[PDB]
């Protein structure tokens, strides 16, 4: 694609103690027109990998078909498909940088930037990600868009190493993710109060959790702000 | 005139072409597989033959399966049934790209139909050495 058309914002990520987090808000905007509502962008793949979308929407759900796909061909011929040999995050993702630093390579790009988590069959966490360059990184936090900008910021609070990783809770990285969201909405000009947050634990599995709202906001003190400059009342 | 069985898209004087036939034999000539069809889906069950003691029981899976919802099993020569399958395969995501839905058994059985007719039009190709026995559940 060569100019993205209908776009999903930030998302973002960490790791904790057991599993990684994931989340997305649920809106595809239209230049400055906050079209489409009801949009998920996080795509699980089986019960171990969440694969999570921004960018250019009809590339996005392109790439949703070649994870079906994916999930689909790995099955034939294969009787430990549910079991040994069962797709894991790091073949999705290795998969899905091949694409994208291939349609790169081609000057037709697929104009996303995507983050796959998950847990590993042997407990590992995985949290990587490709943009529409081709280009990848990985680290105990991530995130696409605003997301970088102001949501890295404060989940490296948190996580600001790797040995931080054994220390951190599910809870204490679940309500970090939360507040990131909820500062991506006050400040994002193309978010939206409704996402979708996905956690990927090694003993709970693929908890996947629709419809949140961005909840406990302040705003009270915008009734004292009077003018710009010298106006009083 | 004799040798209508030597070339295979060559009819004979009664209407017939023996190579087809014959391919019949190295199907007759294969193990038992069958197909049942219950009220809301299918059956299909297949003999394996045991050579040796040296066979890893479990594990040499004849029954194969196309996208997620169709069985396939044969009875033959089982490299030519494994062929069959993968264009199988490869129809049904073709059709389910452009269509969306997932292919509908009628219409995938005509896809395989076609394909193994295909086989019977030349004489550079040989025609498939089995009988298949396919299935599934659609929206009907
Ligand atoms: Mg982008
Ligand atoms: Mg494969
Ligand atoms: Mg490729
Ligand atoms: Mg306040």
């Amino acid at each position: 694609t060569q100019q993205p058309i209908v776009t999903g914002t930030s998302v973002i990520s960490m790791k904790y103690d057991n599993g990684v987090i994931i989340a997305a808000d649920n809106l595809g905007s239209y230049g400055s027109l906050l079209r489409f509502n009801g949009v998920e962008r996080l795509i699980p793949v089986g019960d171990n990998t969440v694969v999570g979308i921004s960018g250019d929407i009809s590339d996005m759900q392109h790439i949703e078909r070649l994870l079906k796909d994916l999930v689909t061909e790995n099955a034939y011929d294969n009787p430990l498909a549910d079991a040994e040999e069962a797709l894991e995050p790091s073949y999705i993702f290795e998969y899905l940088a091949t694409v994208m630093y291939q349609r790169r390579s081609k000057m037709n790009p697929l104009w996303n930037a995507i983050i796959v988590a998950g847990v590993q069959s042997n407990g590992d966490q995985f949290l990587r990600y490709v943009n529409l360059l081709g280009v990848t990184y990985s680290s105990p936090t991530l995130a696409t868009g605003f997301g970088a900008h102001m949501a890295n910021p404060l989940l490296r609070k948190v996580v600001d190493r790797e040995s931080d990783i054994p220390k951190t809770t599910v809870q204490v990285a679940e309500e970090a993710i939360v507040n990131a969201m909820r500062v991506l909405y006050y400040r994002d000009a193309r978010s939206s109060r409704n996402f979708s947050l996905a956690i990927i634990d090694k003993n709970t599995g693929l908890t996947f959790k629709k419809n949140l709202q961005v909840e406990n906001m302040k705003w009270d003190f915008a009734k004292d702000i009077k003018g710009y400059g010298t106006q009083k009342i | 005139g004799t040798g209508y069985d030597l070339s295979n898209s060559v009819f004979s004087p009664d209407g017939r072409n023996f190579q087809v036939e014959y391919a019949v034999k190295a199907v007759e000539n294969g193990t038992t597989s069958i197909g049942i069809k219950c009220n809301d889906g299918v059956v299909f069950a297949v003999e394996k033959l045991i050579t040796s003691k040296l066979l890893v029981p479990q594990k040499n899976v004849k029954i194969q399966v196309v996208d997620r919802h169709i069985g396939c099993v044969y009875s033959g020569l089982i490299p030519d049934g494994r062929h069959l399958v993968n264009r199988g395969r490869e129809e049904a995501a073709s059709f389910k790209k452009l269509y969306k839905t997932p292919i509908p058994i009628p219409a995938f059985a005509d896809r395989l139909g076609q394909y193994v007719q295909a086989h019977t039009l030349y004489n550079s190709v040989r025609p498939f050495g089995v009988s298949t026995i396919f299935g599934g559940v659609d929206k009907n």
